[PDB]
């Protein structure tokens, strides 16, 4: 089971620096080539350089000569990438991907690393359960308001409630995010059972449970 | 530096039908096997390799994906469509010292029209005791994407203080969804009684309205 | 004359099929200087002869025969390894492609086709000579002439490139300069049959004919490998890719590749009975036996089934042999048979370089 797993989401200060890693497992690390890709908002993907591991040779794209710096930890079977002195424009998702020469495109990719470049301060989220105000099916909600930066993970009843769920994407308003999610369960299920909202914000060490009551 | 002009930029297709996505290279990306590839990327997911060397099909990818072309003009076809194809598609060249991508092609699955299921939520008690108050109004599982929502405070079409959000096309029922949360203050929220959420859509000449009275 | 051509023909054969790789190890602008420098020493060493009779006495004795043997032991192993690579590819060409590949290492139709063992049965029977040489010689001239046609016509099919300086390319002054020197010593696989041949022609300044054949063979090797190294698709593919055997960078079915592998397979097949049974049996002796043939066949059989990195053998073999007969014995014999100004210093250096080459291979 080939697998590239990347580091977590990073919040970089303007001018600050960071280092992004990708841990390979499931294949001989030196028989393949490691590549890095950038995904700006709406804009397409941008190849930003690649490195052979058996001989340590890298190749960049001139647009990135001076931001990306490539490493390989041949023993740990991981490949790193260093981005130095960031500005608002470098805020994107950075993918890393495998490549065998010739007989191959990039066949296996990492899950992605989201980098946010902002001087704002990390705030913890405030969670508010959306009570219902009458016979069909009922829909519940959970409102996450006033948080930063942007991971946050939202589940219902610890994940044992997956169907009928809509997790909406965060929206930025005055250097704070606000998020909302809904579940629609049967009238015979609620409020007979207990449905709670599980919000997590790992940057602020925040874990909240919020039970929806009438 | 090779430019990959990809067309069309957007594209809608009904289920059970071809889509013909095309790529046009500025130089020639053929070296002896032609070096173009097709990728698929769903939101928040890593891109997925569909076709390597222009016409050879990856393992695990369904046979309904076909690739053709050589030299400078390349095309990708999805035989019959399923809702699981709702994503963005990019083409890549691995032939020059500066690898380039295409502009992307956003596929939209066209399904039978479907009206939204609307529901409205008043502020919570925990919200007010800390100050402030917001009114949420969910529009779930509708088609097509185009929809408009107008607020009313005691019949007054209020437009300041609104924040919307939209889900990408659902990969099972090919529907959309939207959350509009109207945010006021605890002190301005209590200066009224009736808060309504009006939603108009292709499916109805008469807009769907969900309302409530504060007390 | 006939003798230059004769010397050029014998020196060639497989030896060359592992040159671009040596250059990839050493570097482009460095490998060229290695080939030139190695070519002067090798031609210079061939000059210093005026075999066993000249390496007899002086307390050492048959130490040169074991070293001479190693040169013979490893050539038998290379053909065994090379035959399976050529035999199996010949087979895979069955009736029920201008492609360059970086092959993946670690080495119904599968499983059963690659055995190397099926090869042993035809070889054992033939190892029992004059007929094999009659059938031979003729096939070596065709193969090296065809092979150089291929190198040319394949390089014209796509070659140019080159950027000098990295992922696609390789540094010009790589540190693996000693492995090429090790592989390159065997390139001069004659330092053991010159004096038994040089008098067979009309003799006397003889020296010019010896030098010219090296320049030809120097140029033939140098022409080859440059085109391969300078033409390999470095911007799609990359260097590094050129696995020691240069034809290995071609897949399962190339009609030009197939013809060249088969001529080599026919060439080596006729040369191997004659190389083992006619040569190795004599040097060792210095139903009767039928067990010495087993160890040469067995070592090469196990080698080919296990680790079949050809350049891993043309460095040790060609380098351990080269330190011996190629370089330790000429300077010492000249010195011993001197009966200075700077001749001993020069000679001692060359002895040091021989030991450096063997040392160099151990150290990455």
């Amino acid at each position: 089971q080939i697998q590239l797993v990347q580091s977590g989401p990073k919040l970089s200060k303007p001018g600050g620096t960071d280092k992004i890693s990708s841990k390979a497992s499931g294949y001989s690390f030196t028989d393949y080539v490691m590549n890095w890709v950038k995904a700006g908002p709406g804009k397409g993907l941008e190849w930003n350089g690649s490195i052979n591991t058996s001989n340590g040779y890298t190749t960049y794209i001139s647009a990135f000569k001076g931001r990306g710096s490539f490493s390989v930890d041949s023993s740990a079977s991981t490949a790193a990438q260093q981005l130095s002195v960031l500005k608002a424009a470098a805020t994107a998702v950075y993918f890393n991907a495998r490549n065998f020469r010739g007989n191959g495109a990039m066949d296996y990719w990492g899950q992605g690393t989201s980098v946010t470049v902002s001087s704002a301060k990390t705030t913890a989220p405030s969670v508010y359960p959306l009570e219902v105000s009458t016979g069909s099916s009922v829909t519940l909600g959970c409102l996450v308001k006033g948080y930063f930066p942007e991971p946050v993970t939202l589940t219902w009843n610890s994940g044992s409630l997956s169907s009928g769920v809509h997790t909406f994407p965060a929206v930025l308003a005055s250097d704070l995010y606000t998020l909302s999610s809904s579940v629609t369960v049967t009238s015979s299920t609620w409020p007979s059972q207990s449905i709670t909202c599980n919000v997590a914000h790992p940057a602020s060490s925040t874990k909240v449970d919020k039970k929806i009551e009438p | 530096d090779i430019l990959m002009t990809q067309s069309p930029s957007s594209l809608s297709v009904v289920v059970g039908f071809y889509v013909t996505i095309t790529s046009q290279a500025s130089n020639n990306i053929t070296t002896y096997s032609s070096f173009i590839f097709w990728y698929q990327q769903k939101p928040g997911q890593a891109p997925k390799l569909l076709i390597y060397d222009s016409s050879t099909l990856e393992s695990g990818i369904p046979g309904r994906f076909s690739g053709s072309g050589s030299g400078r003009d390349f095309s990708l076809t999805i035989g019959p469509n399923q809702p699981a194809d709702g994503a963005t598609y990019e083409d890549l060249q691995y032939n020059g010292e500066v690898r380039t991508f295409g502009g992307g092609t956003k596929l939209e699955i066209k399904r039978a029209d479907a009206a939204p299921t609307v529901s409205i939520f008043p502020p919570s008690s925990e919200q007010l005791t800390s100050g402030g108050a917001e009114v949420v109004c969910f529009l779930n599982n509708f088609y097509p994407k185009n929809i408009n929502v107008a607020w009313k405070i005691d019949g007054g079409e209020r437009q300041n203080g609104v924040l919307n959000s939209w889900t990408d096309q659902d990969s099972a029922d090919s529907t959309y969804s939207m959350s509009s949360t109207l945010t006021l203050t605890k002190d301005e929220y209590e200066r009224h009684a009736s808060y309504t959420c009006e939603a108009t859509h292709q499916t109805s000449t008469s807009p769907i309205v969900k309302s409530f009275n504060r007390n | 004359i006939v003798t230059i051509f004769a010397i050029w023909n014998t020196m060639m054969g497989t030896s060359i099929l592992s040159i671009p790789w040596g250059i990839k190890q050493a570097g482009f602008t460095l490998g060229i200087i290695i080939i030139v420098l190695m070519g002067l020493l090798t031609l210079y060493c061939c000059y210093r002869v005026l075999v066993c009779k000249y390496y007899f006495g002086g307390f050492g004795k048959w130490s040169s025969l074991v070293f001479s043997l190693v040169s013979l032991i490893g050539a038998m192993v290379v053909y065994w390894v090379l035959m399976s690579n050529f035999l199996f590819n010949t087979g895979k060409f069955i009736f029920n492609t201008e492609r360059v590949i970086c092959p993946y290492p670690d080495v119904g139709l599968e499983f059963d086709h690659w055995w190397s063992k099926t090869n042993t049965i035809p070889f054992y029977l033939i190892l029992l000579s004059a007929s094999f040489f009659a059938r031979f010689t003729f096939l070596g001239t065709i193969s090296v002439i065809y092979l150089i046609f291929l190198v040319t016509y394949k390089a014209i099919q796509l070659g140019f490139h080159l950027e000098f300086h990295s992922m696609f390319f390789v540094p010009e002054f790589r540190t693996l300069f000693p492995q090429l020197s090790g592989v390159l010593t065997l390139a001069f696989f004659i330092h053991n049959c010159i004096i038994t041949l040089m008098k067979n022609n009309k003799h006397q300044e003889n020296v010019r004919d010896l030098s010219l054949a090296y320049l030809l063979v120097g140029l033939t090797y140098l022409y080859v490998g440059v085109l391969i190294f300078a033409a390999f698709p470095s911007p799609p593919l990359s260097k590094e890719c050129i696995e020691p055997n240069f034809l290995d960078n071609f897949p399962s079915s190339d009609i030009l590749v197939f013809v060249a592998r088969t001529f080599l397979l026919f060439q080596m097949t006729t040369v191997y009975p004659l190389l083992g049974y006619l040569v190795r049996v004599q040097l060792m002796g210095q139903l009767h036996v039928f067990v010495l043939n087993v160890f040469v066949v067995g070592a090469g059989v196990l080698m080919a089934r296990f680790y079949p990195n050809i350049g891993s053998i043309i460095r040790y073999s060609g380098a351990l042999c080269g330190l011996a007969l190629v370089f330790v014995l000429p300077s010492l014999i000249h010195m011993v048979s001197l009966k200075r100004w700077t001749s001993t210093l020069f000679h001692g250096f060359l002895i040091l370089l021989g030991v450096a080459n063997l040392l160099g291979q151990f150290f990455m």
